């Protein structure tokens, strides 16, 4: 039932900070742009847009 | 099925006598003249296939063999229970006062 | 050039085995008439691998590499024993005493922690026959005992244990007991592990050998509550042969 | 009252099987702490049968 | 101490138990008073005592 | 209840002559036990070795028996392990090691009797509390 996970995987984001990848390979490092890092980036962006909405 | 082996061993002669293959060293205090010197030798040279094998420990004085002879009626031998001898537990089983 | 505790403390070198220089490609004669012993066997693990369990029965169940979470607490050191010279020319290390166990926790992808008692407790390890000199082709193959990761007094978070503790789930006073039996009955495992010490450097003068090891053993089973994993430990070793 | 009835039967020549088989199940059920109204919990919700089960 | 349990009346009438896990398990039930057989499956009974309507 | 003569009457030797201590003797013994021994033996236990307590039945099974006044006085002069096999004065306080245990220096025979009497009277007073540890607090 994964809906947004394939959209992340389609464009390059395949690893997790917890260590796995969607192709199932072992021991690769995703850097910041893991699935969690995408999700964190969208949350931070959501908050910054909220503040800009208040200002405007 | 699954059984508590420590609870089972209390159903044997371990629950009544000092077991020379299993019982913690501090239980040798219960009788005169075993602790510490003879108690140390008994635990060091365990296991035994019979109680009378305690007299075969190398280096015993004749007084030490006589003391052991007076206390064989308080000793027993069962199979070594690995849950009782591992972790150094025959020298310190985590019990104090 | 010999170091002190204040040089070593807090650097991580205390968890390291001593090394022999690259020049020490020599050979150590085993006089068959004279007895030998090991003054210090050090084992420093570098790589812990855990075998996965794919739920399929078949498939490729390979050893995956893990991340150590319990820090530089891993080496076995100060191990002593008698190095016998057998009839057929082989040398058998019988392990006597030392710091021969370390609890280690590594973590797989997904966050699963794997606790293991990394050990060589009661190691009997023998070489090949007709080895009149420990050279850089010597291989100590052998086996050891892996006792339970927790000992018998250990209490679970609900106060249940083997030699101590509750024998049931007291927070569920009227629950059915047979589904809780694997948690309520604590069981002390004792398993075997295999290790191969491969010599790479020999001090012909002093009697110091060093090399690599590979060790295979089961991890912790949580006193019988779950299945242990298969662990492969790799690393370096150091042994100093004193004649006795 | 359970012990009284058992001793009245045992004084009259009933065996121990016969004396205790004469105790009604309804009377033995009251002599069980899971029917005590002081064994519950503020957020242990629902019928008493949700706790120990339905007595058979 | 070689502890055994015998049941009189009820379902286990005449039966005697001597294996120490089985004897201990009925002893843990005997702290609650009279021992009853429960259906824990119909209601997904959690085994944890609840109060009565007298309590509520 | 009172601290009667019968409470204060303990064995003096291994044969069976008794000594009835005075209340002044028992109270002086408690003061000197607190002064010199209770840092390890508070309540009749032994903090640095909990296997060996000061209960009367335990001192009776010691070799030589320490369940009388003279046995305890000899132990305070020349302490042994529980079988009597080693002399442990170099790690246990005694008259013969008062140079390393300086609280033992100015102990008289009257002081050693008084401490020995306190060790014998106290379980007759406290019961299983003496030598029992925290379970009986
Ligand atoms: C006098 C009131 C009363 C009592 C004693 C009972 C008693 C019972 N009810 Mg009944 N019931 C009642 C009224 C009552 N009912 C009302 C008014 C309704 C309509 C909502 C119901 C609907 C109902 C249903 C649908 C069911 C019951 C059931 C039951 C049984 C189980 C109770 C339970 O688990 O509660 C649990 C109680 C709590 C968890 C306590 C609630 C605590 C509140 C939430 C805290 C409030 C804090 C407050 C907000 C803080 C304020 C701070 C502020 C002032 C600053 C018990 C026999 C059950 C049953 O077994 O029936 C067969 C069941 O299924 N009741
Ligand atoms: C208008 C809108 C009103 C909205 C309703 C608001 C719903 C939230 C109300 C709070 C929720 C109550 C928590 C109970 C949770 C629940 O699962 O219960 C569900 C329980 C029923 O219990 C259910 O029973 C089932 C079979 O009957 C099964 O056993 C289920 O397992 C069991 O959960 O229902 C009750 O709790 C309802 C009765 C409440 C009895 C009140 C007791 C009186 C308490 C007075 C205390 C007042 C203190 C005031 C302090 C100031
Ligand atoms: C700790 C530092 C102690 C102080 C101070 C005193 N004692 Fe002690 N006592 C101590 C130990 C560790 C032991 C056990 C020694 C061994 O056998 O390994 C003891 C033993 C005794 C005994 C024998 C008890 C028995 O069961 O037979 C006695 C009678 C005794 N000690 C008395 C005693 C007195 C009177 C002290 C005050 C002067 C005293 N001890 C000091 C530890 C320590
Ligand atoms: C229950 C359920 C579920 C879930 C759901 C969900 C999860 C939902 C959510 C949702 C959400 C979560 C939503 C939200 C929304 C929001 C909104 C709608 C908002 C709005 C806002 C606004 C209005 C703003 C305002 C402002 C401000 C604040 C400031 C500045 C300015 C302005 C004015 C703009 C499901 C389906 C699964 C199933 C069934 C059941
Ligand atoms: C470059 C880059 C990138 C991108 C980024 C981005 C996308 C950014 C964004 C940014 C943003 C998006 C920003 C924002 C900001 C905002 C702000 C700055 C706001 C503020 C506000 C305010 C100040 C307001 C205030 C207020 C309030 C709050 C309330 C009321 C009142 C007032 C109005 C005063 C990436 C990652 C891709 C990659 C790398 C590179």
């Amino acid at each position: 039932g994964m809906f947004v996970l394939p959209f992340m995987a389609r464009l390059g984001v395949t690893g997790s900070w917890s260590g796995w990848s969607i192709t199932g390979e072992t021991g690769i490092d995703p850097g910041f742009w893991s699935f969690e890092g995408v999700a964190l980036a969208h949350i931070v962006l959501s908050g910054l847009l909220f503040l800009a909405a208040c200002w405007h | 099925e699954l059984v508590n082996v420590v609870d089972e061993k209390l159903g044997t002669a371990y629950g009544e006598k000092i077991d020379l293959n299993n019982t913690n060293i501090a239980a040798f205090i219960q009788y005169r003249g075993l602790y510490p010197t003879l108690a140390k030798l008994i635990v060091k040279n365990a296991p035994y296939e019979s109680v009378e094998d305690v007299l075969n420990i190398p280096g015993l004085t004749e007084r030490q063999k006589q003391i052991l002879r007076e206390n064989l009626e308080h000793f027993t031998v069962t199979e070594v229970e690995t849950a009782l001898v591992e972790g150094g537990d025959r020298y310190n089983n985590g019990l104090y006062k | 050039q010999t170091l002190t505790y204040d040089d070593i403390v807090g650097t991580g070198l205390a968890n390291k085995c001593p090394t022999l220089d690259d020049t020490a490609r020599g050979a150590y004669p085993i006089d068959s008439s004279q007895t030998y012993r090991i003054a210090r066997l050090c084992l420093q693990p570098t790589t812990f691998l855990v075998k996965e369990e794919p739920k399929n029965k078949r498939q490729e169940a390979e050893f995956v590499p893990t991340k150590l979470v319990t820090r530089e607490t891993t080496s076995l050191d100060q191990i002593q024993g008698e190095l016998k010279v057998n009839s057929d020319g082989s040398l058998t290390f019988v392990e006597e005493d030392g710091i021969d166990f370390q609890p280690v926790t590594v973590q797989m992808a997904g966050g699963e922690r794997i606790p293991l008692l990394f050990t060589v407790k009661n190691l009997v390890a023998s070489t090949q026959p007709n080895v009149t000199s420990i050279t850089t082709s010597t291989d100590f193959k052998g086996e050891f005992n892996v006792p339970s990761y927790r000992t018998a007094n250990f209490l679970d978070p609900k106060g249940r244990g083997l030699a101590s503790g509750y024998d049931s789930a007291i927070a569920l006073p009227q629950a059915k007991e047979e589904e809780l039996a694997r948690a309520n009955v604590k069981r002390f495992s004792l398993t075997k592990g295999q290790i191969s010490l491969n010599v790479a450097k020999v001090d012909g003068r002093t009697g110091e050998i060093a090399g690599t090891f590979e060790s295979e053993q089961l991890s912790d089973d949580d006193m019988g509550a779950h299945e242990p994993h298969e662990v492969k430990i790799q690393g370096v070793f150091y042994a100093s042969i004193e004649p006795a | 009252e359970i012990n009284r009835r058992v001793q009245a039967s045992l004084a009259s020549g009933a065996t121990l099987e016969e004396a205790w088989s004469a105790i009604p199940e309804k009377l033995a059920f009251y002599d069980y702490i899971g029917n005590n109204p002081a064994k519950g919990g503020l957020f242990r919700t629902g019928p008493m049968n949700k706790g120990d089960g339905i007595a058979q | 101490q070689g502890v055994t349990v015998s049941f009189y009346g009820g379902e286990l009438n005449g039966q005697t138990f001597t294996d120490p896990p089985t004897v201990k398990s009925y002893a843990r039930k005997a702290i609650f008073g009279e021992i009853f057989e429960f259906d824990t499956e119909t209601l997904n009974s959690d085994g944890i005592f609840r109060t009565s309507p007298r309590g509520w | 209840a009172e601290l009667t003569p019968e409470v204060l009457t303990v064995p003096l030797n291994s044969e069976g002559k008794t000594i009835t201590l005075t209340e002044k003797q028992y109270l002086e013994g408690k003061r000197l036990f607190q002064y010199a021994c209770a840092s390890c033996h508070v309540g009749g236990i032994t903090k640095t070795n909990p296997s060996l307590d000061l209960r009367t039945e335990t001192l009776a099974l010691a070799t030589p028996p320490r369940d009388n006044i003279e046995g305890l006085v000899d132990y305070m002069k020349n302490p042994t392990t529980y079988d009597g096999e080693q002399e442990i004065a170099e790690v246990h306080p005694s008259l013969r090691s008062a140079d390393i245990f300086p609280k033992m220096r100015n102990l008289t025979e009257k002081d050693l009797v008084a401490i020995a009497g306190h060790i014998l009277v106290e379980p007759k007073i406290l019961g299983d509390k003496w030598g029992g540890g925290k379970v009986y607090y």
